[PDB]
């Protein structure tokens, strides 16, 4: 269970990394315009979940975690 | 931890390239709309191959 | 000097002249600088020259490859579109290696395309190759189908000898003499 | 499994429902590694 | 000297003249610089040449391809718009390789399209081919079914010998003599 | 002096001259500065030189590699593009290492590529190789097929002795005498 | 007075001359400034020299290393690219260390590349090596294969004597006399 929580926090950090870049590419263009008071969370959240459905990661994670144990 | 280092520095490399390219350009949005979704979708396509395998 | 085709290029006009000279009419390639080339025939040979243009479908289209439909500058590159360029550079390289044999003048190689084998739950199918070739006159072209069938076999993952199909042939009779001017 | 052979026909109305709205690249994938336990994680 | 067509293309005017010259009427191709060519015919031949324009549906439309309905410059490409641009270039490369055989002048291949098997869980089905060819006359065109069928059978993953349909024919009689001027 | 080709490269002109001089027709190579090279022949050798241009498919295309489709200056490279760029430099290095043997004048080496390597859960398959070679004449080219197989076997992880196919041959007869100008 | 190649490099032009002088024809290494070298041959020795250019595939291409596809000048690099950049420097260091033996004039070493088996739970396979060499004549080259295998065995992790293959050969005959100018 100790090596399983370590591997789950490593895979869970891997997923975390792309979105972080997705956030600052919204706040960069919003600071490039004159919308410094507008919060970026209403524009970053639409392009956070089209990156997840075009990549359709609900099937990619579910097939990969089965393929780490089982075999076909 | 080398795949933790490579994936942890490709993110900072893409922030410098993508968020910093219309800084030097603006110092036109339809030509920059199709470029960002190609790189973010390919970096997410690579990080699962480094994650689940 | 009635013109029938103009604005062609270097590789198309050298095909139209090589076709018309086979049927006893002579042509004239005239350069025009930036406007390409032009081809003129004589007035007695004009009626037949339009007939062999319509029959042989001249001028030829440029040859197509699968890698041109998926260009590298398309910065969004699917895994569906990366194996189509990997197949299309293998079938462009196997036919460049078939022409360096003993007697081969031209060749063409086709590979079966499977692209969706990575996203479904099914295993991928076998690979099917097919090849055409043209040999020199005087060659034993019956025993030379086992060298192409042996060279093509273990260049992929696992193909059989009944999954390769080689249809080869000899070249035509050579054209050497001049067509001759229409005397009037 | 004698009177447990009554319920497998009772769940047929739920089984024709769990094929129409699930994909058959995930239906067989949890089988070859349609069952009633092999279609709920895919639906 | 009554014109009947103008503004035509280079390959369109060669298809109008080769149709009119087959039926004993002669036409003049006149270039106009930027506004294309133009075809004029004589006054006793104007009634016949209008009838063959109506009958043969001239001038010819440009030939259509399936890869033109899905242009590659679009920002969003479906799996359907990528599978159709793949098959629409395999279909052109196969008919470009059929013309390099020993005796073929023109050819046309048709690949069966499969679209709605990828998005849902339905499995794909067997692919069907179809062909047309025009052979040089004096050739035994009954024995050449098996060479085209053998070449097409190993260019895809799963085809049968009764899933390939080849319909071919010999070419027409040659038109070599001039039409002739209408005297009055 | 009729003009056959113009605008060629440097090594595109040495192939056309070496082909034309094999068939008793003499060509002249003329440099034109920035616009490339040009090749002119005599007048009676024209209708015989366009036939060998159409037959031998001259001018030569540049030889294609698998590493040209996947450029290194992309922003992100897939694991498929890194293994295709690996295997293309391995078969480019094994081809240059085969030319330094005792007797080999030229060679070509093909490796089987893995395309669906990581997208399946399946382990990769065995590796197949193939090779072609051209030897200096006077050599026993049946015993020299057992040295290239020994050299190519343990240059990879695990290939067998029947997954390698070597097809090699001796070179053609030497052309050392001048063609000759056509007296008329 | 007639030119074969121009715009060459230094090592290219120093190898075309060494090939032409083997076949009794002589050339000239004419410098041109910053435009690179150029090679001219005499008029009776022009027809044979184009034949040996086409046969030996001259000018020589630059030698390819595996470290050129994965450059070190990039900012972020994959572990697959760092492994393929490491094995391509051990592959060159063992080649430069083989030239310091007693008698070796040139040598080449190939290493079996394994990059995709390091990530999964399957262990990496045993590594294979293969080498070529050219010895000065008068040497007993049957006994000198046992120290090349002895030097190459325990310079890696775990190889056997069956995974190393050495194919070596003596150097050719010396070329010391001048070719001779074509007298007329």
């Amino acid at each position: 269970a100790l090596s399983e929580i370590k591997s789950a926090f490593k895979i869970g950090f891997y997923l975390y990394l792309p979105f972080v870049v997705v956030d600052l590419v919204v706040s960069s263009v919003l600071l490039a315009l004159g919308m410094m008071m507008m919060s970026p969370v209403t524009i970053s959240t639409p392009i956070k979940l089209v990156l997840f459905v075009a990549l359709d990661g609900w099937t990619l994670l579910s097939k990969g975690l089965i393929l780490q144990y089982m075999d076909i | 931890m080398d795949d933790l280092v490579f994936a942890g520095n490709k993110a900072l490399y893409l922030v410098l390239i993508l968020s910093g390219w219309p800084t030097i350009v603006a110092t036109c949005l339809f030509l920059l709309s199709g470029w960002y979704g190609e790189v973010l979708l390919s970096y997410g396509r690579q990080v699962i191959f480094l994650a689940l395998a | 000097d009635k013109d029938l085709l103009k604005g062609l290029d270097q590789e198309q006009a050298n095909e139209v002249i090589a076709v018309l000279q086979m049927h006893n009419i002579e042509a004239n390639k005239i350069d025009s600088g930036k406007l390409g080339y032009s081809i003129t025939v004589a007035e007695p040979d004009f009626t037949a020259a339009v007939y062999w243009i319509k029959t042989y479908q001249l001028p030829p289209r440029p040859r197509v490859e699968i890698a041109q439909m998926f260009p590298a500058d398309s910065l969004v590159s699917s895994p569906r579109a990366e194996k189509a360029r990997l197949y299309s550079a293998i079938e462009q390289r196997l036919e460049q290696s078939l022409q360096t044999m003993e007697g081969v003048l031209s060749a063409r190689v086709h590979i079966s395309y499977d692209i969706d084998a990575g996203e479904n739950g099914r295993p991928p199918k076998p690979v099917h190759l097919s090849a055409l070739a043209v040999y020199e006159r005087g060659s034993p072209l019956a025993h030379q189908i086992s060298d192409i069938k042996r060279f093509l076999k273990n260049s992929f993952a696992d193909v059989d000898y009944d999954n390769i199909s080689v249809v080869l042939s000899e070249r035509s009779d050579a054209q050497l003499q001049a067509p001759g001017t229409p005397v009037k | 499994s004698s009177l447990s052979k009554h319920v497998d026909e009772g769940l047929d109305g739920y089984r024709d429902y769990l094929i129409k709205y699930s994909d058959r690249e995930l239906v067989q994938f949890f089988e070859n590694a349609p069952s009633i336990f092999a279609l709920l994680p895919a639906y």
